[PDB]
Order: structure tokens, then sequence, then C-alpha cells
RNA sequence: ACUGGUACGGACAAUAUCUAGCGAGGCUGUCUGAUCAGGCAUUGCGUAAGCAGUAGAGUAGCCGUUACGAUCUGCUGAGA
């Protein structure tokens, strides 16, 4: 729902 | 070369810490330099680390 | 050289007596580990007795110091 | 100089039985071994030591 | 209050190109950060002389 | 150990109050003998007895 | 109307902790004539000659100035504890170490 | 020498208890020389710092063009 995060990447 | 760059913000946020480190809240008298008189080993310390002779 | 948590220790203390009573805990936190550094006061004192913050680095010979760090 | 009760009922340096705290206490004086002043307007209030 | 302008909620991430209107999306949104954090090292390294000679 | 009577003099020597002089604190056992104000004068030429700076705060 | 300055960098440097060049480097960079920063147009000329760095103005150019440049070089280098500029004749100054004790 | 009031256009304005001793995130004001970061004013009353863009109210160079620069976007549901 949130979508990709800045930490998962 | 992105270490070197790490480094330099790491070292400016230190300097910037220790600059609020040394100030105070509302000003006092000064004691001056000229009047006080410091050790040699802190000399010496300070101008081994700056890299001088 | 410890990290000290002084948010959970200070929680709940009346802010007329957060700065006094920091000094008290770190005392006790070299007891629980192992005299304060004039420079650790003035670091205790730095916002007045409305002061001390989340975190703080010390370094514990027992004579407790603390240190220049960028961040806690 | 030393009160008369608390040297009577005498590790307790480091920790007549009214209002103590649960009953027990540490007098530290006690252990180790006239006046008066106005007080509502002009009635004497004598307070002496009991050694 | 306005939906539209809270950074939060999901109609200012979808009116702003935030939101796919998935993982592949982001990651073309994200593209060229590192050469922008590469170019800001280079010229923070070339800024300083000084401090790198007192690293040494 | 008792420098009232040199923070005094001090004082009254150099004329910038008592909120102005600075004893060293290394040097008690010399301070303490300064029962003159002309050793108080000799403690300031030596450097013991500093008088501290005006405070500097934007008028 | 031209005025001299004349500072004395032999004690610092014959201890090797000081570079003269580098401290006239600082001066003809920064000592903004008119408020612009470069704007030397032959009213500042600064001189290296090794221990002596002389200043000539013709412009709007003070003892406190140069002092203050002096002093901005020193805590860029952070020398600004040990080492101190100190005037001993009318517009002739030095570098001086603060007391040390042996 | 480079001071202002004018008519106009648009919003304001009124404490008890025990122990040792004795003992009947944002805003207003203000201060750290300025940002960043904080202190005080009896909680006073959700996109970080930094940097970049040729976008940008306006300041400052010439008859295609220095420099500064409010505000806006990106890094950034980031930072705490």
């Amino acid at each position: 729902f949130m979508g990709t995060l800045k930490k998962d990447l | 070369i992105k270490e070197k760059a790490a480094w330099i913000r790491n070292r400016q946020k230190t300097m910037i810490a220790e600059a609020r480190n040394r100030k105070s809240l509302k000003n006092k008298a000064i004691m001056p330099r000229s009047k006080l008189t410091k050790s040699f080993g802190k000399m010496e310390e300070h101008m081994s680390t700056l890299g001088h002779d | 050289e410890y990290t000290i948590n002084l948010h959970k220790r200070l929680h709940g203390v009346s802010f007329k007596k957060r700065a006094p009573r920091a000094v008290k805990e770190i005392k006790k936190f070299a007891k629980l580990h192992m005299r304060l550094a004039p420079e650790l006061n003035q670091a205790i004192w730095k916002r007045g007795v409305k002061g001390v913050e989340y975190r703080l680095r010390l370094r514990i010979s027992s004579y407790v110091e603390p240190v220049l760090v960028a961040s806690a | 100089r030393v009160s008369f009760k608390n040297t009577r009922e005498t590790q307790v340096l480091d920790h007549f039985n009214s209002s103590i705290g649960r009953k027990a206490r540490w007098p530290a004086k006690s252990v180790k071994f006239r006046r008066r002043t106005y007080r509502a307007h002009g009635r004497i209030n004598k307070y002496e030591s009991s050694p | 209050r306005n939906p539209r302008k809270l950074k939060w909620t999901k109609a200012f991430r979808k009116a702003a190109g935030k939101e796919l209107a998935e993982r592949a999306f982001y990651k073309n949104r994200m593209r060229g950060n590192k050469e922008k954090d590469f170019l800001r090292d280079k010229k923070l390294v070339e800024s300083n002389p000084e401090l790198l000679r007192i690293r040494e | 150990a008792n420098l009232r009577t040199q923070k005094r003099l001090a004082a009254s020597v150099v004329g910038v109050g008592k909120r102005k002089v600075w004893l060293d604190p290394n040097e008690t056992s010399e301070i303490a003998q300064a029962n003159s104000r002309n050793a108080i004068r000799k403690l300031v030429k030596n450097g013991t007895i500093v008088k501290k700076a005006v405070t500097v705060h934007s008028k | 109307i031209a005025k001299t300055f004349t500072v004395d960098v032999s004690s610092p440097t014959e201890n090797g902790v000081f570079d003269p060049a580098s401290y006239a480097k600082y001066l003809i960079d920064h000592i903004k004539v008119e408020g612009a920063v470069g704007n030397l147009g032959n009213a500042v000329t600064v001189t290296e000659d090794g221990t002596v760095v002389t200043v000539v103005s013709t412009a709007k150019f003070s003892g406190k100035y140069l002092k203050y440049l002096t002093k901005k070089y020193l805590k860029k280098n952070q020398l600004r504890d040990w080492i101190r500029f100190v005037s001993t004749k009318t517009n002739e100054y030095r570098l001086a170490f603060y007391q040390v004790t042996p």
C-alpha cells in the first residue's frame, strides 16, 4: 500500500 | 572520491558542534589569551596534529 | 565510551529540576557499569534546568568526561 | 547534646515511636555518640534541649 | 482542508507523480540521484583542500 | 585558604569590582600571603591576579 | 597619501608553522577595496620578502583591518590560540607566540 | 542635502507524606554578530539541514548580456 520507501532501495 | 566528501561533512559537523560547545549562554567577562599561560604539551600535540615539525 | 539516554531517565521529572537530576543519574550510571568533570557539568547545564537532551556520549575511566561527537 | 529518646532507642549510618515510618529509624547523631523566641505575638515559647 | 495539498494524503501523491496512476516506477522516479550525489561530492572535495590535508 | 580579603583588595586596586577579578585557583598558597595592597599589585603584575575584560555584547 | 603597513612574520616562520606566501595570497585575495573583493586597481599593493609583508595603500586602509584579516587567516589555519598579531611601532606589526610554560 | 507627509487604489485597527537535624509541526515577541541550532515568555499562542534549477516578486551591470535574490520544484511520506 505505502509503496517503495527510501530505505527499501 | 565519495569517501573524502563524507569525511569533509563529518569534520564540518564536528567543528560546528565544538563551536557550539565552546559558545555559552548570556555573555560573561572574557579572560584574554595574552594574560593567561598555556602549557607546552598541548601546544606540541596541536602542532603535531596540524602537521608541522 | 558509553551512550546515556537521559530522555528515559528524566521522563516524568519536574522541568524545574531536570538538569540537576541528570547529574545524579550519570553518577548513578557510572555506578552501574563501573567524580564528574566540570566540562561534563557544563554539557549538562548547556540549556538550563530545562536542558539535558535525549542522548549524551560519555567516556568513563571512576572519572566521567564528555566527548566531542557530531551526533549521538 | 543529643536527644535523650533517640539515644535511649540506640551499617546504620549508610542505611518513643510516634509517627515513625514503617517502626525503625536511622538516627545518625545518636549513633555517632535553653532558648526562647516569640511566636503568636507576645506569648512566650521556651525551647529546651534534652541531653 | 484540502487533501490535495497535504503531502501525506494519497490524492497529493496521485496528483503530483508520486504514486502510479510499482517498484520500477519508483526506481524510474529516482533516476540520476547517484549522479547528483557524485557531483555534490566532487564539488565538496575540490572546494576544501586544507581539510583534505589535515585528513592526511 | 580564605581569599575574601585578597579578592576585595584586588577589586579595589584594579578598580573593576569583584565581578571582574580572577584569582588563580592553582596559586591559593601565594595569594593567601598577600595581605597588603603592594603584594596585590605585585601579584597583578606577575599575572597571578588577572582583570577580566568587559563582556562583548552589542549595545 | 600612500600609507605603508609592515608585518613581521619571522618568529612563526623560523619555527616552521607559518607560510608567508600563503598569508600574502590571502591578503591579495581578501583586501576588499570599495566593498568588493579583488578590486585592487593598483591602489593596494602587497609584497612578500620572505619574512616581512609590506602593504602599501592609497585607498581606505587601517591597521585594524589588516589585523582583522590576519586574525581571520590565523583562525582559518586554526593558529588563533597560539599566534598573536601585535604592534611594535606605529603601523609596524609582527606575529608573536603566546606565553607558554616551559 | 536625499526628508517626508499627501490625495488615491486594497486588509487590520482596543500542595499534602517519609527521612537527617532542631523542637513547642507552525506562528508572535526577545537574545546568542547573520544562517544552522537553542534559551526565555508558567505547553507564550507532517516533508529536515544543505544544495541545485535558468523557473523565480524584486535589488543591481550594457543599449545578447555581471552579480544578489524573496517565493516555487527536485533530492524528500523525507527528518525527528
